[PDB]
Parts: structure tokens; C-alpha cells; sequence
């Protein structure tokens, strides 16, 4: 019994997203969860749900509602879904195989796209291990890549192991930036916090 | 559509200094860019200066480059067109105009009115 | 940089009547990141056209327009009398600056 | 047995063709089709389908048949399409931009054709406005072209909507005339009549 709208919208129409290394995560309590705004919003595109259907977003009630906020190349909109293995899901968002949400995502090249060159939307090119199911890795520690010691200087060899894509209004529709949401949430086994309208 | 309330128009001789506002309401300021445009009297139009939507990436046309200087707040809700020294070739109509993004590219949606800016002696 | 016009079709046509305009480029600009204003005489430019294959808001179906590489088509099917103004190029999507080309009057006879 | 021959001949074969502002629509059901007859002949000079095959058209079953017979000029017949414009097309005949069906068109120099002019066709000039797909509009109502109302009078600014079509057997190709009869197929609740040979 709770009448009070959450911030589904603001975590959609926040102005600046974070690099897909170091994204957010906003947890949703307390709501109504009207998920006609997302699907009656006028792109929204991919509308892919897991485990759920985009349908039955209002006859559910959700223990605990995650939403996780970043910006991804285009081509690699595919690759944040379970079950999935390349360069952005390895070592900096990992979804698990077993998952039940929804990954959202819509172009965003009107948005965060530089024609002086963008130099803030960072992904991590270097780690020496997957990730685990949702661990954010901000670690700016540099990485070992040559037989030379980095000891704390950059160079050849000794990458920072971030850098920024780059985003020009003129890059091809394949590699424009994505913004992207996943919401992720687990079903029936505690008292609910977030329920659709009834 | 939003609307925008070009003012700030007036006569300032050779080497003066004038400012510009264009009032905006009917989007999210933080969201989308501001362009600043001239049309000089029934001549051809030049682009003059630009800004990001955020507020802090800037653009300026080489004729207006070191003399003009762009700046806004999301407090009033408005842009600033602070320019010195103009010359006789700086007389126009200015329109100020919002882009379709962010960071300043893309083509201009809704036009203000225009403000008359005239260099005289 | 990017040039453009190529502007014949400014011969004084007649209200109500078919009129394509060229628009040439020298480059085949990428994405298709193109754009139509108008303007009449004495008020500012409004856009019509972007993404040369999109019409913006408060614009009626009366305008349309189509192109790829280096050769972009304005097609307004008929001419209402307020259609009879100033039409231009804009390329838009690379080092901004913006760009305005010369033009095309559309005028009465 | 095969029976009940659908009744294309008369369409095809019609002494007297519609004007392309006036255009005939003939409906067929309750006959079996041989469409093989119409795409194994030799006078055709265009047949273009449109997500049909000239050879599984044997092999279909629908509710109604549509047989949209007019007469247009050599240019025109490239504006008888989906998302085409011109003249003829924006003033005269729409095809829906998801159609689905086929255009049929032969030349008509030595019927249509006349030596001193052959004005029976016609074509919509001037209009306010684009058709709807499919439909027809045989008004005579004097376009307004100024302000000033023309209360069905004609003068400045106040023009017959239809201009006359100059046919002579020695005009050149584009200008000659042509016979076009569009074939479009519908499914309804109703009973699937239109069956193929089989």
C-alpha cells in the first residue's frame, strides 16, 4: 500500500551518464513502478526484457529494483545481455546468466557527441580477468603489458587502462554512443518495495 | 515549441562593448545548445559564436574570435552575448537559436524573434 | 572544407505549382546530415527538412526531400503563397561553424 | 474441375480505358485466376512486384482482387510505385508504401493514339492537398490558387483542376500513351474466393 512515484524517469533523463567503467547504480524502493512512461517515451528503442515481458511490468511486485546507468558504443549494445563475452562485458559490465530485467538503450548521438572529439566517455581496455556479475571497476591502477616494471609512469607498454572512444556527429551509425539503462530486480522471496499500478 | 526572447539590441559605437541575452523556456536547458547567428542587413548569414548545453564547451567565427566571449546560467534560465570592440562590418540582426544537440553541431530547431545591432559614429 | 548550392530554380514560378531544388555536394557528407530552412523576407529562418530525410515539427507534408552522396533533393510538391521565400543548403556535422550557402528566391510571375 | 475463369480479359482487353483522375476499380471474387495467362504473354513491357513472385502467383488464395485500370504517358509510368512522387502520383494515384501486389503497363500507340489529337485522357493538375492510398478524386470544383474565392468561375488564379493529355502517334515514347492496370490482393474474415489454377 504506497502512493508515491519514483525517480524511474530522472535515472532516464539524467543529464550526464558515467563511463560504462565506473557506472552508477541507483537503488529503487517505495514505488509505484509505472513502466508506461518507458515504453509510451517516444525512442526507447530495444526494449528487451529477461525472465519478464515488457507487457507485464504493472501485474508484479519486486523486492528490490536496481537501476545501472552508463553509455556504450552501438555495436556493443548486444553484447549487455546474459550469456554474452567480448571487449565491454569481460572487464567492465557483466551481466549474470541467470538474469531477470530489463536492459534498455537508445541512441544518443544528438547527445554525447563531440565534433571536436570526445575525451570523457572512458572504457577500460586492460585487466587481466573477467568481471563477476556486477563489480565496478574504477581502479585507475596502471597495467603490466611489457617485461619493463610500470612503477607508477606511463609508456610504452604501460598503458593507462582507460580511454574514451571518441564521438563525432560524422561516425557511423554502427559506433554513435548508446546510452544505455539495465534494470535488474529479483522476484518473489521478500516483502515487496516496488509494485506496478493496482 | 519553446520560445525565446531575444534583447539586449541597441546603437554602441566603433570600439564599445554590448550585451546580448536570449531568454529560453519549453525544454531542458542542460539537454541542448545555444547558437548565436548574425544576419547583417540584406546581406547573406554567418554564424558567430555557439555553446554547449551543459554551458562550458564554446565556439566563436574568426572574424569575432578574442573580441566576443559567450557565457549562460542555468539559474536564469538564459544565454549571454558579451562582445567588445566592435567594428562597422559587426552591424546586424542577431538571432539566437537552439541546436538539436548537446555539444554545438547539428542544425537549429526554433529561431528567436532577432534583435537589431548597430555600429554607427 | 564542404561546399554546396548549386542554385538554379530561382525562376519566378506561379502559386501552386511543383518545384525540386538541387542541393550539391562535393564530398557525399556522411549520415546524411543535411537541413532546410525557410525564411520570408523580414522574419528569422525556420528549419523545415533535417537529417535530409526528416521533417521537423510544425512543418506541413507539403515539403519533402530525399539525397545521398553528393546529390540532395528538395521536392515541394505545391506552392501555398507563403512558400515563396528564401531557401538554403546547411551542412551541418563537422567542425561547426555552421554553414549558410547562398540561397534560392522563389519569387511570383 | 477448373472452373469459373476470373474475368481478366475484359479488363485487360477493354475497348474504352478510365482517365487516370477517374480510374476504374474492378473487384473479383468467386473465379479462379490464371494469372499465368498475364505473365507468360509477350505485348507487356513492364510487370513489377512488389514482395510477390510472378511464379508462386499460381499458387495463392484471397478474398478479393482489385483491378485498377487508367491511362497515363511514358514519364508516368515510373510514379506507379510505392513511395514515388511526381505529378500523376500526387495528384491522381497513391500506392500504399507497404504494397503489396503488382503494376502491369504495355504502350497503347495504336488505340490511345490519334492523328489529329486523342484528348479523351486526362490528369489532375492542380490540387490543395495529397491523396490517401487507393483513393479516388473526380471533383470538377475550380482550384483556388489565390485568396480570392472563384465560387466555381474560372480567371485569375482560379484554374481547372484537369489538364487535357496530348496524344499523337508520333509523340515520342515518354509521351505516348500507356495502359496501367494495378493488381492489388486484400485479406479479410470473409471468404477466400480469388484461388490460383492449382
Amino acid at each position: 500500500n504506497i502512493t508515491n512515484l519514483c525517480p524511474f524517469d530522472e535515472v532516464f533523463n539524467a543529464t550526464r551518464f558515467a563511463s560504462v567503467y565506473a557506472w552508477n547504480r541507483k537503488r529503487i524502493s517505495n514505488c509505484v513502478a509505472d513502466y508506461s512512461v518507458l515504453y509510451n517515451l517516444a525512442p526507447f528503442f530495444t526494449f528487451k526484457c529477461y525472465g519478464v515481458s515488457p507487457t507485464k511490468l504493472n501485474d508484479l511486485c519486486f523486492t528490490n529494483v536496481y537501476a545501472d546507468s552508463f553509455v556504450i558504443r552501438g555495436d556493443e549494445v548486444r553484447q549487455i545481455a546474459p550469456g554474452q563475452t567480448g571487449n565491454i562485458a569481460d572487464y567492465n559490465y557483466k551481466l549474470p546468466d541467470d538474469f531477470t530485467g530489463c536492459v534498455i538503450a537508445w541512441n544518443s548521438n544528438k547527445l554525447d557527441s563531440k565534433v571536436s572529439g570526445n575525451y570523457n566517455y572512458l572504457y577500460r581496455l586492460f585487466r587481466k580477468s573477467n568481471l563477476k556479475p556486477f563489480e565496478r571497476d574504477i581502479s585507475t591502477e596502471i597495467y603490466q603489458a611489457g617485461n619493463k616494471p610500470c612503477n607508477g609512469v606511463a609508456g610504452f607498454n604501460c598503458y593507462f587502462p582507460l580511454r574514451s572512444y571518441s564521438f563525432r556527429p560524422t561516425y557511423g551509425v554502427g559506433h554513435q554512443p548508446y546510452r544505455v539503462v539495465v534494470l535488474s530486480f529479483e522476484l518473489l522471496h521478500a516483502p515487496a518495495t516496488v509494485c506496478g499500478p493496482k | 515549441e519553446v520560445q525565446l526572447l531575444d534583447s539586449g539590441g541597441g546603437l554602441v559605437q566603433p570600439g564599445g562593448s554590448l550585451r546580448l541575452s536570449c531568454a529560453v523556456s519549453g525544454f531542458t536547458f542542460s539537454n541542448y545548445a545555444m547558437n548565436w547567428v548574425r544576419q547583417t542587413p540584406g546581406k547573406e548569414l554567418e554564424w558567430v559564436s555557439a555553446i554547449s548545453g551543459t554551458g562550458d564547451d564554446t565556439h566563436y567565427a574568426d572574424s569575432v574570435r578574442g573580441r566576443f566571449t559567450i557565457s549562460s546560467d542555468n539559474s536564469k534560465n538564459t544565454v549571454y552575448l558579451q562582445m567588445n570592440s566592435l567594428r562597422v562590418e559587426d552591424t546586424a540582426i542577431y538571432y539566437c537559436a537552439k541546436a538539436i544537440s548537446r555539444y554545438p553541431w547539428g542544425c537549429l530547431d526554433y529561431w528567436g524573434q532577432g534583435t537589431l545591432v548597430t555600429v554607427s559614429s | 572544407e564542404i561546399v554546396l548550392t548549386q542554385s538554379p530554380g530561382t525562376l519566378s514560378l506561379s502559386p501552386g505549382e511543383r518545384a525540386t531544388l538541387s542541393c550539391r555536394a562535393s564530398q557525399s557528407v556522411s549520415n546524411s546530415y543535411l537541413a532546410w530552412y525557410q525564411q520570408k523576407p523580414g522574419q528569422a529562418p525556420r528549419l523545415l527538412i533535417y537529417g535530409a530525410s526528416s521533417r521537423a515539427t510544425g512543418i506541413p507534408d507539403r515539403f519533402s526531400g530525399s539525397g545521398s552522396g553528393t546529390d540532395f533533393t528538395l521536392t515541394i510538391s505545391r506552392l501555398e503563397p507563403e512558400d515563396f521565400a528564401v531557401y538554403y543548403c546547411q551542412q551541418y556535422g563537422t567542425s561547426p561553424r555552421l554553414t549558410f550557402g547562398g540561397g534560392t528566391k522563389v519569387e511570383i510571375k
